[PDB]
RNA sequence: CAAACGUGCUACAAUGGCCAAUACAAACAGUCGCCAGCUUGUAAAAGUGAGCAAAUCUGUAAAGUUGGUCUCAGUUCGGAUUGAGGGCUGCAAUUCGUCCUCAUGAAGUCGGAAUCACUAGUAAUCGCGAAUCAGCUAUGUCGCGGUGAAUACGUUCUCG
RNA sequence: GGUACACGAAAAACCUUACCUAGACUUGACAUCCUUGGCAAAAUUAUGGAAACAUAAUGGAGGUUAACCGAGUGACAGGU
């Protein structure tokens, strides 16, 4: 119905690592409109990072988003009431956002102290493909196995 | 509460009819509508009738009621039982 | 549904205020602002036969000025200048003695394409019992025939006594009320009737006023041919 | 010639603008046939009042409108007038909207 | 032991006190004067 | 040969000075460090946006007087101030600054509050029951 | 009972917190502007038709 | 006032509590008013007392930055309830004003079925001002600015 | 119901107040019209008073009655 889709608020750059996906998931973790907090948060967490993995901070955050990145989406449609979850080739854009989403709400549930190091742990423990956003992400490719009979249908 | 400087506050009604009440020995009940005023301790010793807004309630005062509000010591609204509205 | 007042709806952008003054204090804002209502009133409850389009008011620290506009100024002036003393005198008892008055009863043109006097006689007709229909037609014709744009009369009530209550309206031409540049002159009048109240609502159309001037000159106050 | 009054520092304030503007034009083009030294007729912020009332006398105070009321405000500083200014100042004359201020 | 008494009644005296001070020094009103509109300074 | 903008943001002013130096910028923000005026975070360099990829070598002299806004709108101010006086200089920088839209006004201030709301676009709590 | 609220409002009371605010032309006591004596609704009459001067409608 | 519902405020917390230093607004309002500074007071405030009829004088901006502390607990969370002592307005504060100080420390650790608002300077959130008003648990209403997001593939379903 | 429920009410201690209990009044606390005079209403101090209100006081701006202060007086005023 709406048959419009107005400009995308486009941004990019970025300065301490050139990498979009910080801010991206700056702004994912950011509660009250506080950009300080957030920046901190995350900076900080890196700067642990550094002291545990003694890799590279960009390095690990991406080879965890990327593993924590999933494939397939269960969307909804009608069938005499409910839905057949359908699963559906999510596209990029979306795809990355679901996984920053991800991580962060298991980041603020772990049993951990503060958010630098519940953040850190949470995204340690998702560069070698074992924890919480992993199973999320397992889930659903487990549920959309499952449910393969009704892909393809399309309205 | 009240201020200091200012201090208590009584009518002044009353207190020239409690004064009067005082040297007079066959004291009887006050008909007084001032809730306002406070216990002043000249009360001591006589018997009001404060107006709790339909009758005159009758009140003794005593060696301790000194220092609140001669309203403080009557009801003004009456509430004992609710009624099952099924 | 609800429509904002025309005459308010224009105010500050191309007409100007009936009263201009300004006061010392927001006591004296208080006083200033209620007698001039008295005073307004007075002029067209009363002394009625004779037209009075509209009242302004002009008031310093202490003079008062009052311009009036009338199509039959007779009856205020009175045999020989005599009702125009009397009405003197109820003005001053309403502000005060310490102050001078200046009435300034002005004869006023064009006086058909005025929303208050076409409203009063549209009001008039109805307490002496002249069938609606009628009077409204005739009144519309003679002030179509005076040459100004289309005029739309609304009268609510309890219609012709009876007890379920109606509203007619009768427009004639271009009417736009949503345009700001018309000059567009409205006025309300109650009809007193025997059954009850009577509203009666006037829209006329005067041109187009580019103008972005508040008044500033006469509207319909100006004196054609 | 003489002074006998400094500094006369007119203000002028009023409901309407446009009126405003006109009242500071004739003055200043008075001041000006005569011999003195017009420091420049400035714009001061306007002070704007606004009251929201609620146009149903009884319910749905949801829909309420609202009104505004600008006082404009003008600042002009005569430095020297004498009398010969003077009697133009006084056969001046103002229209009523226009408020003046003149602190002497 | 005092039981209250002594500094209620302290309180007590200084509003006897006040009460049978008072004065009807009844007004309404502060600061006074500067109060005008201005003129032409005799138009 | 000195260069004036005037930028502004968020009802924040801006006046920049540009003079030619060639000792270091040493940008400056109310005669007070920039480090100690705004918060340390990317935004100190969000004004050097402009001043980065063009150049900050020509060590250009930085004079910022900003009246008004907070911080992020005064940031705002002084880039468009800035970029408006990289305009009297070198106008094909224009050109290249043009293109990723860092001299345009932003257009976005706070809007009026609206009555029977509870702010800009909110609205009450409806029930229907 | 309003033309003797009215009356008795206009009469100086003995007390100077027993003096309230009321509109002059209705009698309306709530919703009063005190600057202007008038209240809310009697405001809208008198704006509607320029007896107050100055008062504009508003836009932002 | 045995109860039920609607709209809001405060929370259940380390994106935080407490303490210290400190940077950056807009709009509006003000002579029975705004009240600077000074003195007293643990504080609400009192006294003195200029300045401002106002782009002049007054109405402390808070979130934010840095440092210290708390170490996940029904707590240095949370403030209810209750007792006492003070301050202001007012003839008058018990029915039934609010503020400060001390004392206590309910519930509540994210809330069932079901629902509401919102498409940028918007939602969320932090302060400021005004109206009626002697004073008012207006946490309401009307405004002003500081920080400041996420998402929209599509009309198969849903309401109009 | 949506389109009522931080709504009328942009301020309920007194006042507001329209409600109840009481103490008081009757062309009335307010108004006009009429026959008729103005040589006041206030405010405040006394006594009795819960306060209304009474009995005594300075007898009051003014302008000769302008406005109002009254008498007489029936049409009537009045009702949130
Ligand atoms: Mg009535
Ligand atoms: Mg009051
Ligand atoms: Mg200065
Ligand atoms: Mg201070
Ligand atoms: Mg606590
Ligand atoms: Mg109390
Ligand atoms: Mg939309
Ligand atoms: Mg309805
Ligand atoms: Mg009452
Ligand atoms: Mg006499
Ligand atoms: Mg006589
Ligand atoms: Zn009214």
């Amino acid at each position: 119905m709406r048959k419009n889709r107005a400009p995308k608020r486009t941004v990019l750059p970025d300065p301490v690592f050139n990498n979009t996906l910080v801010t991206r998931i700056i702004n994912v973790i950011m509660e009250d409109g506080k950009k300080g907090l957030a920046q901190r948060i995350l900076y900080g967490a890196f700067d642990l990072i550094e002291q545990r993995t003694k890799e590279k901070p960009l390095t690990v955050f991406e080879r965890a988003v990327g593993n924590v990145m999933p494939r397939l989406e269960l969307r909804v449609r009608r069938i005499a009431g409910s839905n057949y979850q359908v699963p559906t080739e999510v596209p990029q854009d979306r795809k990355i956002a679901l996984a920053l989403r991800w991580i962060a709400m298991f980041a603020r549930k772990r049993h951990e102290k503060t958010m630098l190091e519940k953040i850190a742990n949470e995204i340690i423990d998702a560069s070698n493909n074992t924890g919480a956003a992993i199973k999320k992400k397992d889930d659903t490719h487990k549920m959309a196995e499952a449910n393969k009979a009704f892909a393809h249908m399309r309205w | 509460s009240r201020s200091a400087k200012k201090g208590a506050f009584v009518d002044a009604h009353l207190l020239k009819k409690v004064i009067d009440m005082n040297k007079q020995e066959k004291k009887r009940p006050i008909k007084t509508w001032s809730r306002r005023s406070t216990i002043f301790p000249e009360f001591v010793g006589n018997t009001f009738a404060v107006h709790n807004g339909k009758t005159f309630i009758n009140v003794y005062v005593t060696d301790d009621m000194v220092g609140h509000k001669l309203g403080e010591f009557s009801p003004t609204r009456n509430f004992k039982q609710h009624t099952a509205n099924r | 549904g609800q429509k904002v007042n025309s005459n308010g709806l224009r105010f500050g952008i191309n007409k100007n205020w009936i009263s201009r003054w300004t006061a010392n204090s927001h006591a004296q804002t208080a006083k200033w602002l209620i007698e001039d209502e008295k005073i307004r009133n007075l002029f067209f409850v009363n002394y009625r036969n004779a037209q009075v389009s509209n009242v302004e008011i002009e008031r310093t620290q202490a003079t008062v000025d009052v311009f009036v506009y009338a199509a039959q100024p007779a009856f205020l002036i009175g045999s020989e200048n005599k009702n125009i003393q009397k009405i003197t005198k109820q003005i001053k008892q309403i502000i005060g003695r310490t102050t001078n008055l200046d009435l300034t009863i002005n004869e006023i043109g064009s006086p058909m394409l005025s929303a208050r006097i076409i409203a009063r006689d549209l009001a008039n007709a109805i307490e002496a019992r002249v069938p609606l229909r009628t009077a409204m037609r005739q009144s519309l014709i003679k002030v179509l025939k005076a040459g100004a744009n289309g005029i739309k009369v609304l009268v609510s009530g309890r219609l012709n006594g009876a007890e379920i209550a109606r509203d007619k309206m009768y427009i004639e031409g271009n009417m736009p009320l949503s345009t700001l540049r018309a000059d567009i002159d409205y006025a309300l009048e109650k009809a007193q009737t025997t059954y009850g109240v009577i509203g009666v609502k006037v829209w006329i159309n005067r041109g187009m006023i580019y103008t972005k001037g508040l008044n500033r000159t006469p509207a319909h106050i100006l004196h054609p041919q | 010639n003489a002074v006998k009054y400094p500094e006369l520092k007119i203000k002028l304030e009023s409901y309407d603008s446009t009126l405003l503007d006109l009242t500071t034009k004739k003055i200043v083009e008075v001041v000006k046939g005569v011999d003195v030294k017009i420091k420049g007729p400035l714009p001061l912020p306007t002070k704007k009042e606004v009251i929201t009332i609620i146009r149903s006398p009884h319910v749905d105070k949801a829909s309420r409108e609202q009104f505004e009321k600008n006082r404009h405000k003008r600042l002009m500083i005569l430095v020297d007038v004498n009398q010969g200014a003077i009697d133009s100042l006084k056969r001046i004359k103002i229209p009523v909207g226009v408020t003046l201020r003149f602190s002497k | 032991v005092h039981g209250r008494a002594e500094k209620l009644s302290g309180k007590f005296n200084a509003g006897k006190a006040f009460l049978e001070n008072k004065t009807p020094k009844k007004a309404k009103g502060k600061t006074e004067e500067y109060t005008k509109h201005r003129s032409l300074n005799e138009l | 040969q000195s260069y004036y903008g005037l930028g502004r943001r968020k009802s924040s002013s801006a006046k920049v000075y540009l003079t030619p130096t060639q000792d270091k910028g040493k940008i400056t923000v109310n005669r007070r460090d920039p480090s100690e005026y705004f918060p340390n975070k990317l935004v100190i360099q969000d004004m050097e946006q402009p001043l980065d990829l063009t150049d900050l070598k020509k060590n250009f002299d930085i004079n910022v007087v900003v009246k008004g806004g907070g911080f992020t709108g005064q940031a705002g101010a002084i880039r468009l101030g800035i970029v408006r006086a990289l305009l009297q200089f070198n106008p094909e920088l224009k050109k290249i600054l043009k293109s990723k839209k860092l001299t345009t006004r932003d257009k976005r201030v706070k809007e009026r509050k609206k009555f029977g709301l509870y702010g800009a676009r909110r609205a009450p709590q409806f029930t229907k029951r | 009972a309003k033309k003797s609220l009215k009356v008795k409002q206009t009469r100086i009371p003995k007390f100077a917190v027993r003096a309230y605010t009321r509109c002059q032309r209705c009698g309306r006591a709530r919703a009063v502007l005190s600057h202007f004596g008038v209240c809310r609704l009697c405001f809208r009459e008198l704006a509607y038709a320029g007896a107050i001067p100055g008062v504009k409608k508003a836009s932002w």
